[PDB]
């Protein structure tokens, strides 16, 4: 192993601030190029965001459970989970 | 009621006299509510608001920093 090079459960929380303001979003995002993490952040749930994702700008979709879908440069990913309490 | 979104702006502003200039231009665009330092390097803008243009705030930033970079433009899910 590992079995996986990507493992959201082994990454430690973005560098973030819950606005008091707005809701608290469902969502920690992990960015990746080459298997290295990059930056990682908040995001909704059932929602969506655009997004710098190395060179590109990129519209990324969120499920229910944070699986995120978007078009994403060669070597770049973009990675979802639903944080702890939701 | 309205639509407000969430932006985050990378922003070179290596110490605190520099983030206060860049916290204080944000403050200033119309339709912005709050803006707050986020990152690991504190060099991340996270701003909310009401209609504004994220690309004229990065503009408006590039051009008192010399250096911004839109990250992240989300809707507020409300
Ligand atoms: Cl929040
Ligand atoms: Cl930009």
């Amino acid at each position: 192993g590992p079995m996986r090079a990507i493992d959201l459960s082994r990454e430690r929380d973005p560098n973030f601030f819950d606005n008091a303001d707005i809701p608290v979003p469902e969502c920690f995002w992990f960015m990746f190029k080459n298997n290295v993490r990059q930056d990682a952040g908040t995001c909704y749930s059932s929602w969506k965001m655009d997004k710098k994702v190395g060179p590109n700008w990129v519209h990324i979709k969120s499920d229910d459970n944070c699986n995120l879908s978007g078009d994403f440069p060669p070597g770049w990913i973009v990675l979802g989970k639903k944080r702890p309490g939701f | 009621g309205p639509m407000r979104t969430k932006i985050v702006v990378k922003v070179h502003m290596p110490c605190g006299k520099s983030r206060a200039k860049a916290m204080a231009l944000a403050a200033s665009v119309n339709g912005v509510d709050s803006v707050e330092i986020t990152g690991d390097d504190k060099d991340r803008l996270q701003v909310v608001g009401r209609g504004i243009d994220p690309v004229r705030l990065v503009a408006l930033l590039r051009e008192k920093c010399g250096l911004a970079e839109l990250l992240q433009v989300e809707e507020v899910k409300e």
